[PDB]
């Protein structure tokens, strides 16, 4: 599992690759075992390294895969816009 | 009978002066509103109040004060604070604009715009009481404010009521640590006009509460709220043997006729001795003889000069609490025989010793502790040399290329002034020089 | 809830009102006051009112959470506002 | 009641203007179209500083705006926080000042410095005791500087006794934008030397090199520029707004910084600017704030202070802080730096702290620097310009409106007589 | 809530006891049913993935 | 009155104080608070503890002790453990960063900062003081304050406090077994120094109380804490004179005059009689002859040094418990009839008894059992020369080739001064050489 972030224009934060790829290690009740296919749907909160992530949508690819393994997807949720940069855009 | 009025002036003035009065209202029973409460058993005699308020009909007491300053936005929050109600509306007297750190713009520009007012209102203050003990002036020597303003309401104090007692407190401008850059320009110019108009003058410097309210207070990081407390506690215990019958009493026409030698050298050092904290003073006893030592030690002085390499004039202890005569004589028996504690040659009587009943009051949301005894001491030490000569350093490095002057000049004042000054603060360095040579 | 009357500063609508004191007018427009929204937080006209952490001495030399923020406190104060 | 009302000169001080409303009246609770929705009552109890009052319980500002084409402020109104600004105050004209300062100080802005003088002076009888005026303009072009420079001439010799600012984007060497850039400069310091109480001198240059380096902003527009300019502006008029446990006016960090009557020219520099990014792993206490004041990075203008002497720093904090510890690190300074600062003054910081801070920032702080690093900034504009002058490369379009060829002379002479009294007091 | 209300008995009476055996055995066949019943869950579930 | 202040100094003089305090307050009534209880009565009544403690107004007992350290993180736990709440804080003197195992980054540079503030705290525990006996030094001489830092504290305390009497106790560097390979440049130079400076001196090796342990009372593996409460049994028996009744009794200036016949032998030993455990101590009964029998064997005593290699100067006996003095005499008359116990010519009287009433007391989580009657001894015999001459060549092995020496002649020091401390404990053999060999 890699996680990355496209480069928005005037934040000022370090932007691009997050976290390496490499097999993650599950929550610490059942530390020892990593994640695979089954945990990962949209709709859900996902978590890495204690960083709880939010997922909201997915790909055409993902969901014809995901739908071909055999789990049925929730209604892709939705971002809330960043306050900082639509203060600047507007 | 024993009234006294106090004047606060500057920011400092009246800064200070909110602490020195939430001492004095929970001093005695009176509530924020000036309303005393009825049957509460304080520990005043009837007219302990009397020293410092008025006494209106309903149950309502006016503090003897005058809050004065050059700029408004620093007794608008006294006009809007909890003590809103305590004074008479018509003391808080405020001017339009500030001098800004001059003598020459407050001594000489706007300081005529308002000296006239404030002194139709100490004509009111000094017209109901009936006999004055004497005045209490708080101000301070950075400014212009409190330090211009001063100089001008003392050439009218002194020639329009006599020779009553005008005890002003100071703020000596502290050498390492300072806020502007022309503090010794306005310090130099007050000593030539409080050297003739005071007839009693105290020096504290702030660079040396902060070293106290970090060893035996334990505030690191203190800010001007505790050190304004511990100014408070001093002056309460100058005047508490106006209010409060002594076991031996002294009061403030004696301190004049003891601690000064000569007509030109008034220039004390105060110390407070169990100034210590509450979680910490639980384990020490306070005895007599223990505090007294605290009073002689280098470090807890308040102002920054050094009295083991001066010899003592005097000294003008004041206990409070539970202390017996007996404890008291036995500790001066000790400080008599340390060869470090010197005293001048021609003072084989020393000491000058003054004993209370009223323990000192402690202040909620203070810093101290509730200690059954304490000591107040007002030293006179040969120690002050070092601290004219060096601020009079300061001074000669900035006005030798004539630095700043330009300002003062344009508003009412010359450039012999400057230099009138400054012999009048290096004759003064003489005479404790020649005092102090042993015979 | 007034201001005394040598009170210098702003008040809102004095300018046009006329023929009253002070306190009188100033106690008028802090009571009646439609047109302009008077704010809930404010901060001037306070209420007259009367004016583990033991289990370390005052000298200990440690790290303690959050007590570098606070200011004008003893040692057992500082650390009573870091736990508590 | 010490209010003070602003002058906004030029298409430079107007954008940089008209953001300093933005800032001030978010600083105030009042909504774009004047009236108050605040929180407090600090917010209203010296609003009256900067503002009029008008019935119905709305404020305007006490700005008059002031320029030679009319284009700019078509501008104003149609930025956000135009509503509030009085009709009556936007004073203009027809033509243009053709980026020349001869052309707007001599030709045109004399048409028109009647009709501002009526409307400065109907804002400066209906004060209650007037304190000041202010004047935000540029030193590279007509209606910024020509004509900003007139208005203060007229000001002066009628108000003598006032206190004056003046705000400056001084041109740079590695940016051009303006090729008569130091024609406009060097002939406008002469009643900069003689006839103003301050003046600010800020860097167009180093605004880029702040936003870059520290905020890590990756394109700039002049929107982010004239936000960090701002908050400088309301950084000086704070102990006037605002109560403190110290206390500095205008007058007060007059007497004390300027040292001798000619020289007025600063170096300021916001403390905690930072990034995004840094934000989170950056804590703020008044010892840092000073590592951060004090560094070259952060210097608005575009001079190096570790190549000259300071003289002066001035220093206006915005919180609740210890007076201890503002006053135990300006000790800090002077005695690990020694060589930098000046030896004939032995307390070379005045202080000031506030109580209310920037909306958000528990702590802030401020830095007006007076460093004998200024005179790169001016003798670096005078080989700029005396390359031109020797083979009169532009006279011709203000020599014909009306000036002749001594005057540059004049005017090269105490340009040149600036730079003259910085050798003589930094060694 | 047994255990919990039982373990503050006074001094001398707090012995152990068939009772106290008998409660710590209970509990612990209770945490491993509700472990069967979990397995017994979450693998009905991808056999329901299975159907889809 | 009879007032004693104890200085202590280093980690391992602030471990050991934290043993012996523990003793004391539970010796008198006193609740690790200060303050005793009010339902009950351990100790019954009098100003016992007025010679250890000190009291406020409000009924609180604070010790008259100062712990310092170069070091600030065994004073820490001071600061946070039990008796936390006993002292008072500017007792707990610490410093800013250590002194890593040099003299002279404690003697020099280090020793320095810190001199002045603990000259001023203990003038205002001899302030109230009405008589003050005599200070009390606990150290160890391996480190760098705890033995170079205390010997600038005693160059001091011997100019402004005159000649009241700076009693130490001590811990030897044992030679075979030795935490440090820097010891013998460190118990060379310190020895230097308290010659002339300290009035009584006990000795005790590490080593030689880990197998006092180990065969007596049957603990393999000991920590320091096990090895710490013995020295506590120790120093209260030196001082429960002072404190507790007896029917004969002995203050810390008699034990000078009868045990240091000249000025640079103040080396006395140690040996606690019955050190038993509580599985063998209530069927044996300990009578007064079977507790000064095993207390002058060469197995029990607590230096590793033999005294069947030399010859007594002076004993000092204290019994403490159920005694009577006439069984203490029965008993001396025995041991002065053997062939093999030799006593020195010149010194035909040999002995100094002390008898106290108060039975020495058992402390929770230790290691001994609660005994009816107990001994000490502070024998002075020849055979400490051999413990001279163990350290004269550990330090002579490496300074012929000049080892760790750029470490001390780089603080601050001349580096001919470990050739002035060599022939001061050059001359010290010779001492104990020469007052051994019989008159004739
Ligand atoms: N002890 C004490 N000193 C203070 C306090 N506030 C300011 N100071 C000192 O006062 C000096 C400045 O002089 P001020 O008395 O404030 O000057 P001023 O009278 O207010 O003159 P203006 O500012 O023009 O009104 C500085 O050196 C401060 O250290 C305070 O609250 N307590
Ligand atoms: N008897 C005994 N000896 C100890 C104890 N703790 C340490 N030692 C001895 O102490 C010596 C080492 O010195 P330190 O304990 O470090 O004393 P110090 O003053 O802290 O020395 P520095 O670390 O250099 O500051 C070694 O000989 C150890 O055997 C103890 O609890 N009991
Ligand atoms: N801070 C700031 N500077 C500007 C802005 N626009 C232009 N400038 C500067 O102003 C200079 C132009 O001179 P200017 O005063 O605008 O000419 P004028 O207003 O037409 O008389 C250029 O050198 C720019 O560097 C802006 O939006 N903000
Ligand atoms: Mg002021
Ligand atoms: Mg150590």
């Amino acid at each position: 599992v890699e996680v990355n972030e496209p480069v928005l224009q005037n934040s000022g934060l370090p932007q691009g690759i997050f976290i390496r790829r490499h097999r993650i290690s599950l929550p610490p009740p059942n530390e020892d075992q990593f994640y695979t296919v089954h945990h990962f749907n949209v709709n859900t909160d996902i978590v890495f390294y204690g960083r709880t992530f939010k997922v909201y949508d997915c790909d055409a690819f993902t969901k014809n895969f995901l739908t071909k393994i055999g789990v049925k997807l929730n209604p892709p949720g939705q971002c809330p816009e960043d306050p900082y940069m639509k203060t600047r855009r507007e | 009978m024993r009234e006294c009025i106090s004047v606060h002036v500057g920011q400092a003035g009246v800064q200070i002066g909110n602490a020195c009065w939430e001492l004095y209202c929970l001093e005695h029973g009176i509530q924020p509103d000036g309303q005393m409460p009825s049957d509460k058993t304080i520990g005043g005699g009837d007219d302990s109040f009397n020293t410092f308020f008025s006494e209106t009909g309903a149950g309502k007491h006016v503090p003897r004060a005058v809050f004065v300053d050059l700029e408004p936005t620093v007794i608008d929050e006294v006009r809007t604070g909890t003590y809103r109600q305590l004074f008479h509306p018509e003391q808080l007297i405020t001017g339009k604009e500030d001098a800004a750190n001059n003598y020459a713009r407050g001594h000489y520009t706007i300081g005529k715009e308002l000296i006239d007012l404030v002194l139709d209102r100490i004509r009111k203050l000094a017209d109901q009481c009936t006999g004055l003990q004497g005045f209490l002036i708080f101000h301070s020597f950075g400014g212009g404010t409190g330090s211009g303003f001063t100089s001008l309401l003392m050439e009218r104090l002194s020639v329009d009521y006599g020779k009553k007692s005008k005890l002003e407190f100071s703020i000596y401008p502290a050498p390492q640590v300072s806020t502007a850059v022309v503090e010794p320009y306005n310090s130099i110019l007050t000593t030539h006009t409080t050297l003739e108009h005071s007839d009693c003058a105290f020096m504290v410097d702030n660079e040396a509460i902060y070293d106290i309210c970090r060893r035996n207070l334990d505030i690191e990081r203190p800010t001007y709220t505790n050190l304004n407390r511990l100014i408070g506690q001093i002056v309460s215990s100058i005047t508490a043997s106006l209010r409060f019958d002594g076991a031996l009493n002294v009061d403030l026409t004696e301190f004049q006729t003891n601690l000064v030698p000569y007509p030109r050298i008034h220039f004390p050092l105060a110390t407070y001795a169990p100034v210590i904290s509450a979680e910490k003073a639980y384990h020490e006893q306070l005895s007599v003889a223990e505090i007294t030592n605290a009073c002689f030690e280098p470090a807890n002085q308040m102002v920054k000069c050094d009295p083991r390499h001066g010899k003592y004039m005097a000294c003008c202890l004041l206990y409070r609490g539970d202390v017996v005569p007996k404890d008291v004589n036995a500790a001066i028996a000790t400080i008599k025989t340390k060869r470090t504690i010197q005293f001048v040659d021609w003072c084989p009587t020393g000491f000058k010793v003054g004993i209370n009943y009223q323990p000192p009051t402690v202040v909620p949301g203070g810093d101290l502790a509730k200690v059954q005894r304490a000591v107040c001491m007002l030293s006179n030490t040969t120690a002050i040399a070092e601290a004219w000569a060096r601020l009079d350093h300061k001074f000669d490095l900035m006005y030798a290329k004539r630095a700043f002057v330009h300002w003062y000049v344009g508003e009412g004042m010359e450039e012999g002034e400057f230099s009138e000054a400054r012999e009048d603060m290096a004759a003064l360095e003489k005479d404790y020089e020649e005092v102090g040579m042993d015979s | 809830p007034h201001y005394i009357p040598g009170y210098t500063g702003h008040c809102p609508l004095l300018r046009f009102s006329m023929g009253q004191t002070y306190g009188q007018m100033t106690g008028q427009l802090l009571r009646g006051s439609p047109g302009l929204a008077w704010p809930p937080a404010h901060r001037t006209l306070l209420p007259p009112i009367q004016p583990l952490s033991s289990s370390m001495v005052p000298g200990y030399t440690g790290f303690v959470p959050q007590a570098q923020f606070i200011f004008a406190k003893n040692c057992s104060q500082v650390w009573a506002e870091a736990l508590n | 009641m010490r209010e003070i009302v602003h002058l906004q000169a030029g298409q430079c001080g107007n954008q940089i203007g008209a953001k300093f409303w933005e800032v001030i009246s978010d600083e105030h609770g009042i909504d774009p179209t004047g009236t108050y929705h605040g929180d407090s009552d600090l917010q209203l109890e010296r609003i009256n500083v900067y503002y009029n009052e008008a019935t119905g319980g709305k404020y305007v500002p006490r700005a008059v705006l002031v320029d030679l084409e009319p284009g700019t402020m078509d501008s104003v109104r149609s930025g956000p926080f135009g509503q509030i600004f009085r009709p009556d105050n936007f004073v203009f004209g027809q033509s243009g000042a053709g980026n020349n300062w001869a052309k707007g100080h001599y030709t045109e802005g004399a048409e028109l410095v009647d009709s501002v003088l009526d409307v400065v002076r109907k804002e400066a009888e209906s004060c209650d005791c007037l304190q000041g005026f202010q004047l935000t303009h540029s030193l590279g072009g007509g209606t910024g500087s020509g004509m900003g420079t007139l208005l203060i001439s007229k000001i002066r010799e009628e108000y003598p006794d006032r206190i004056m600012n003046t705000f400056s984007v001084v041109p740079s060497p590695k940016v051009s934008d303006t090729v008569v850039e130091p024609y406009n400069a060097t002939l406008s310091v002469h009643q900069l030397v003689e006839n103003t109480d301050e003046t600010y001198c800020i860097d167009n240059e180093a605004l880029y090199d702040i936003c870059f380096r520290t905020l890590k902003l990756t394109t700039p527009t002049y929107g982010d520029l004239n936000h960090l300019v701002s908050a400088t502006m309301s950084g000086v008029t704070t102990c006037l707004r605002f109560p403190g446990q110290l206390n500095a006016d205008l007058r007060k960090l007059a007497v004390n910084m300027v040292p001798f009557p000619r020289l007025h020219f600063f170096m300021p520099g916001f403390a905690p600017l930072t990034s995004r990014g840094s934000q989170q792993y950056r804590a703020l206490t008044v010892p840092e704030l000073t590592q951060q004041m004090f560094d070259a990075k952060n210097m608005m203008a575009a001079c190096d202070p570790r190549h000259g002497r300071y003289l002066t720093v001035a220093a206006v904090f915005r919180g609740r802080m210890s007076m201890k510890e503002v006053d135990e690190q300006m000790l800090n300074v002077q005695n690990k730096n020694s060589s930098y600062f000046v030896e004939w003054i032995p307390n070379n910081v005045k202080t000031a702290v506030c109580d209310i801070p920037p909306r958000g920032l528990k702590m802030s702080a401020t830095f007006i620097g007076n460093s004998t690093a200024i005179q790169e900034l001016f003798k670096r504009i005078s080989e700029q310009f005396t390359a031109m002058f020797r083979r009169k490369a532009f006279l011709h379009w203000y020599t014909g409106e009306g000036m002749d060829e001594m005057e540059f002379t004049e005017a090269e002479s105490n340009m040149n007589d600036l730079v003259s009294e910085y050798q003589q007091y930094q060694d | 809530t047994r255990l919990e209300t039982r373990t503050h008995r006074p001094n001398v009476e707090l012995c152990r006891d068939v009772a106290q055996y008998r409660l710590i055995k209970e509990v612990d066949e209770i945490t491993h049913n509700v472990a069967r019943l979990k397995e017994t869950l979450a693998q009905a579930h991808v056999e329901l993935k299975g159907l889809n």
